[PDB]
RNA sequence: UUGAC
RNA sequence: AUUCCGUUAACGAACGAGACCUCAGCCUGCUAACUAGCUAUGCGGAGGUUCCCUUCGCGGCCAGCUUCUUAGAGGGACUACGGCCUUUUAGGCCGCGGAAGUUUGAGGCAAUAACAGGUCUGUGAUGCCCUUAGAUGUUCUGGGCCGCACGCGCGCUACACUGAUGUAUUCAACGAGCUUAUAGCCUUGGCCGACAGGCCCGGGUAAUCUUUGAAAUUUCAUCGUGAUGGGGAUAGAUCAUUGCAAUUGUUGGUCUUCAACGAGGAAUUCCUAGUAAGCGCGAGUCAUCAGCUCGCGUUGACUACGUCCCUGCCCUUUGUACACACC
RNA sequence: AGGCUGAUAACCUA
């Protein structure tokens, strides 16, 4: 009857990601569901380092470009229909929500 | 369960000593500390025991796990975790005055026995191969 | 340790080469062209020669058994991939060529390429590099 | 006409923005030349911190 | 600069010198014997083992890079 | 005073004395001034001026052995070399190797120099720095392209320097430095 | 003739020399503590530490 | 005390256990023992005549300490720096035939077996054999 | 007068 | 620091500097983790003396917990405190304590006015000019861009014993990874092979799998001052891999060949602490190819704590026949 | 021939 449902959140914006995570945990604590998380995975730092000059003249200066990806994992012990109800709330822009039935 | 778990750090090396009530065992990742490698750094790892004396460790069992860093920095992390674990054990399960005595001995000998070294590797900057070192400059 | 007896020799002669008698036997054989440290070591093992002794301590019979191994590697089960002349151009045979035979083999390789006016043969004839190296800046000795 | 294979090498790949074949950034599947990427870096989401 | 000519095997004269004089040295190492007896370091290493077997010299330090020995009995 | 700390757990700091007023406060080799079990401390001695005078003299010798470039940062080898050298010093001299090391440092430090050129005095700290540099430079030069090992060369350099004999490389250089200084008075 | 003497540094006058490599100091002789002179010193020096003077007759000119 | 593998010096143990494997006469050395090197990173063949037994003893001690190591893992363990003439040194793997042959021999001796998750695992008999040898080493 | 020297 | 205190025919402001933002350093405090662990416990293996002790393996979303790992929120340093020096100043030196007492470290960002500095070969940015079908468009085949008496710049490897070689031993961090087609990416495990490499079963679109993840170093032995087992250029033979294609050697192996070089003239570069140097690793390029670049960690120093001598820079006074500005 | 100089002369080295 009760299953461990895994919700994964990804975003470049920490504040928006943390806001949605709190809305889900707090939205599940209202239904008295058992909640595991949020678990914060290590931040993925995509990095592109490139020559600033469009030509090859001058001092060789470099731009270090970083695109950070933050990932959260929340496990809810409940039925899929109940979880579908909690996650159906409008989510902040740029936060990618992904609901899967944990294979355990 | 009178046990403590204290860590020590040196660069990227982290050693955690699990100190419990026992009979004097001291092992690093299952190996007796008398077999610490390299053998010439064995003196550094034994300084807490040499300074305080084995009779202070007769009533504890220390099991140490160490990860990261390198051969030299792991010894310093282990050396620091042992000293901290014994101090944390005396404070919590023996007495405050005995903790005061041993901590004075450790500090008078070396402050890095209890206080970690904050130094880390400086990042490399473009235009050279080191943090400071620059590429050789030619004019003609 | 041990004292040298009167049989100890300071200079040996193998395949028209001077072999130093004060060298360990494994490294005394490397003075012969075509015999390197890898082949000298395997030759001593197939000849049952103690490699812990100096070349001058070996008897005349022992020194000869080493050259029998070098001359008939396949008989002693030295594999084909271990030889410096594998699948010869003319005969197709596998062998270890040493001393003047090695020098003759190198001469025949270059003469064959030069005779057919092969590009590699021509660059050997002109004294240029043959293995694709840039020549603009290095190898300046003329 | 266009018979030569174009399965690998610089000739097969071009900048997705400008079509130039040089200095392509293939990391993460960007497929942009280094000049176009620097122009569009902020819009793509890359940022300079240090 | 002249080249050293270190013997690779002992002769009767030098071997007897090793058995009589070397036991009296305060410091015995392969390089000490190699220089005093004009023997190669390889021969000196074997010679020190023989002196150890005979009990003429005792060990002070053992390291793959540096070996230190001394006379078994002082003076 | 007395201490239970023994260098390498072999050599006692008791009885070690620095019999020179000028450099006494810049050589750390006595029982009262922070004796150490090993000459390997990940110390931070360059944070401030005159701070390396607290570094043990045996470890200052160990650091100067990490030359040239091929040997940079190989401090475990350097500690071994000094460990072996002190064992050799005890055999040859029948003296405390720590005492011999401080005597070599005291004797090999130049006390006058030329600058600009006229004669000037040398501060006690630079005198210790020069002594350490001269002792390790002589040992390094005699070991290079030689059957003799670095530990044996270091021991002979220290034994001669501690004795004041001119056979030492560091004693000859100190005389040369003080001979030129006198010529430019 | 020159007689070696020991003197203690009293005050640091200031760094001198073309490249600032010298320091001028005021020193008090230990044998006779009522005699003061000025000396040029090479190397790091601070008030209190002792110096060895191969000859004690010379004196350095101020701001030499 | 009662010493096991971890309680004795690894250098002493490998010498003792190598002399134990050779003494049993159960390992069947291949034809190419005297010819091969232990990887392309090497210049010469091993100096020790009994290098095969020494390597087998070393590989048994590592399977005892950690299960799941395969042939590829052992190629890395005995790999090292390869010199490339005038070019910089880089890491190189060691021989797979030497590792595979030794593992297949220790398995017929019933010192190791196939780990279900992959690689090789020490057996109960293997644990006894290694532990008994370590107990007989003289205290040094 | 401002700069540059 | 045009940073401030003050002076003061100026007053009040605007930029730059600072603030700031990112990473690193402290938190046994908060939040909470089966993609991270620890401790305890249960069962099992081995050793020692049935309990007990040591060690290893496995299990438990109902053992417990968050020290270690991860990452959110906060806290923490302000020179706060002491001594002395400075004008009541602004501030400086030394010191306790403290993770930290150089704006704590390192970066990112970064004014006015300029240069006939570089780029039309990054651009479906672009004026004018040239060419436009026996084309300067486009594509295909082949060659060249690498061609070698010589001069120069960045580097790599060395001249050895503080070493090379052969064993034994052993500890990182940043990061990167697939269309599933039999299978195109990173690859574990098994088998075949001396190596190179091949076959098979698989894992991983990833804190889950590769990743159980380096070298220098440590250790024992051999070598023994000999261009030597230092050095590995040049060259012969042969095998395999990438590719439509390897010759002018793509690269990777095996045996053999075994040059200069014994520490470098005038001159000259970089660098003040986890820095220099040494040591390897990832990433970019990439079918194949790293002696390069951008990052990462590991080992870890000497010397200074100054000066304006050299090369330059900033401000003031001053001279000027210079203003294309002392070339 | 190299170095020194933005460059030439002078100067320095081989
Ligand atoms: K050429
Ligand atoms: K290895
Ligand atoms: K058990
Ligand atoms: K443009
Ligand atoms: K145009
Ligand atoms: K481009
Ligand atoms: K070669
Ligand atoms: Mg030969
Ligand atoms: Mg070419
Ligand atoms: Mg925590
Ligand atoms: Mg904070
Ligand atoms: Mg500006
Ligand atoms: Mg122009
Ligand atoms: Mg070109
Ligand atoms: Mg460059
Ligand atoms: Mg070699
Ligand atoms: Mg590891
Ligand atoms: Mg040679
Ligand atoms: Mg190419
Ligand atoms: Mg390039
Ligand atoms: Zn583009």
């Amino acid at each position: 009857m009760i299953h461990k449902i895994r919700i994964t959140l990804s975003s470049k914006n920490v504040k928006n990601l943390e806001k949605v995570c709190a809305d889900l945990v707090r939205g599940a604590k209202d239904k008295r569901l058992r909640v595991k998380g949020p678990v914060r995975m290590p931040t993925k730092v995509l990095n592109i380092t490139t020559r600033k000059s469009p030509c090859g003249e001058g001092t060789n200066t470099w731009d270090r470009f970083e695109l950070r990806v933050h990932k959260r994992v929340i496990d809810l012990f409940s039925s899929p229909d109940v979880v579908k109800q909690i996650t159906s709330i409008t989510i902040e822009p740029g936060v990618e929500v992904e609901v899967t039935i944990a294979e355990s | 369960v009178e046990s403590v778990q204290c860590f020590g750090r040196k660069k990227t090396a982290v050693a955690v000593t699990h100190c419990k009530r026992g009979r004097g065992l001291i092992k690093i990742n299952g190996v007796p500390i008398e077999l610490v490698q390299p053998e010439i750094l064995r003196y550094k790892a034994f300084e807490p025991i040499l300074l305080l004396g084995r009779h202070r460790f007769a009533g504890v069992d220390m099991r140490i796990r160490v990860k990261g860093g390198g051969h030299t920095s792991q010894i310093y992390a282990i050396r620091q975790s042992i000293a901290k674990a014994l101090v944390a054990f005396y404070q919590k399960y023996v007495d405050e005055q005995q903790k005061k005595e041993i901590k004075d001995i450790l500090i008078r000998y070396d402050r890095t026995l209890l206080v970690a070294d904050p130094r880390r590797c400086e990042p490399k900057k473009f235009g050279g191969r080191g943090a400071r070192s620059r590429f050789q400059k030619s004019y003609r | 340790s041990l004292v040298a007896n009167e049989e100890f020799q300071h200079i040996l002669r193998v395949q028209n080469t001077n072999v130093d008698g004060k060298q360990k036997i494994m490294f005394a054989l490397t003075s012969i062209k075509g015999i390197g440290r890898r082949f000298a070591n395997i030759a001593c093992k197939k000849a049952d020669i103690d490699m812990n002794k100096r070349a001058g301590e070996l008897t005349a019979a022992e020194l000869d058994s080493l050259m029998v191994v070098v001359a008939n590697p396949r008989q002693f089960k030295i594999p084909d991939w271990f030889l410096n002349r594998q699948k010869d151009y003319k005969d197709g045979k596998f062998s270890q060529v040493t001393s003047n035979a090695l020098d003759m083999k190198l001469r025949d390789d270059l003469e064959r390429l030069k005779k057919i006016r092969n590009h590699r043969g021509l660059r050997h004839y002109w004294g240029l590099r043959v293995r694709g190296q840039h020549t603009k800046t290095t190898g300046r000795r003329g | 006409w266009n018979a030569h294979p174009k399965n690998y090498g610089p000739g097969s790949r071009t900048c997705r923005v400008c079509g130039n074949p040089h200095a392509i950034i293939r990391k993460y599947g960007l497929m942009c030349c280094r000049q176009c990427f620097r122009s569009n870096a902020k819009e793509i989401g890359f940022i300079k911190y240090r | 600069k002249e080249k050293v000519n270190n013997m690779v095997l002992f002769d009767k004269g030098t071997y007897d010198k090793l058995i009589t004089e070397a036991p009296k040295y305060k410091l015995i190492t392969p390089s000490v014997l190699s220089d005093r007896l004009r023997i190669s370091g390889s021969l000196a290493r074997k010679a020190i083992r023989e002196l150890m077997a005979k009990g003429l010299i005792r060990m002070v330090s053992a390291h793959a890079s540096q070996q230190i020995y001394t006379r078994a009995t002082n003076t | 005073p007395h201490t239970d700390v023994l260098l390498f757990n072999r050599w006692s700091y008791d009885g070690v004395q620095i019999a020179d007023m000028s450099v006494e406060d810049y050589i750390t080799a006595t029982a009262n001034k922070h004796p150490t079990y090993m000459p390997h401390t990940a110390g931070r001695y360059q944070a401030k001026r005159f701070r390396k005078a607290q570094c043990p003299i045996v470890e200052r010798l160990t650091n100067s052995l990490m030359m040239h470039g091929r040997n940079n940062g190989k401090k475990l080898m350097a500690v071994r070399i000094i460990k072996h050298a002190m064992e050799i010093i005890h055999l040859l001299t029948d003296q405390n190797p720590i005492q011999v090391i401080v005597d070599a440092v005291i004797n090999s430090g130049p006390r006058e120099d030329a600058t600009r050129r006229q004669a000037v005095d040398i501060s006690p700290l630079r005198r210790v720095n020069q002594a350490i540099y001269l002792l390790t430079t002589g040992a390094r030069e005699s070991a290079f392209r030689n059957i003799k090992t670095i530990a044996e060369c270091l021991a002979d350099e220290l034994i001669n320097a501690a004795k004041g004999s001119s056979n030492s490389y560091a004693i000859k250089k100190k005389d040369e430095i003080e001979r030129v200084a006198k010529a430019n008075r | 003739e020159s007689v070696t003497k020991h003197a203690i540094v009293i005050k640091i006058m200031g760094r001198t020399g073309s490249r600032g490599q010298v320091t001028q100091v005021r020193v008090k002789f230990l044998d006779d503590q009522n005699r003061f002179i000025m000396r040029n010193v090479k190397g790091p020096v601070r008030e209190g530490d002792i110096l060895t003077l191969l000859e004690s007759e010379r004196e350095a000119r101020r701001l030499r | 005390p009662a010493r096991s593998v971890k309680d004795v010096s690894p250098h002493d143990f490998v010498k003792a256990y190598a002399a134990h494997l050779k003494r049993s006469g159960k390992l069947e050395l291949p034809e190419w023992t005297d010819i091969v090197k232990t990887g392309k990173l090497k210049e010469l063949a091993p100096y020790d005549p009994d290098w095969y037994y020494i390597r087998a003893a070393s590989m048994a001690r590592k399977i005892y300490l950690r299960g799941g190591i395969g042939v590829g893992g052992f190629r890395r363990i005995y790999g090292g720096n390869q010199r490339n003439g005038s070019r910089p040194r880089h890491f190189c793997k060691s021989s797979g035939s030497v590792a595979r042959h030794i593992l297949q021999q220790l398995q017929t001796m019933n010192i190791i077996d196939f780990d279900p998750k992959g690689g090789r695992r020490i057996t109960s008999n293997g644990q006894r054999d290694l532990d008994q040898v370590a107990g007989r080493i003289s205290a040094a």
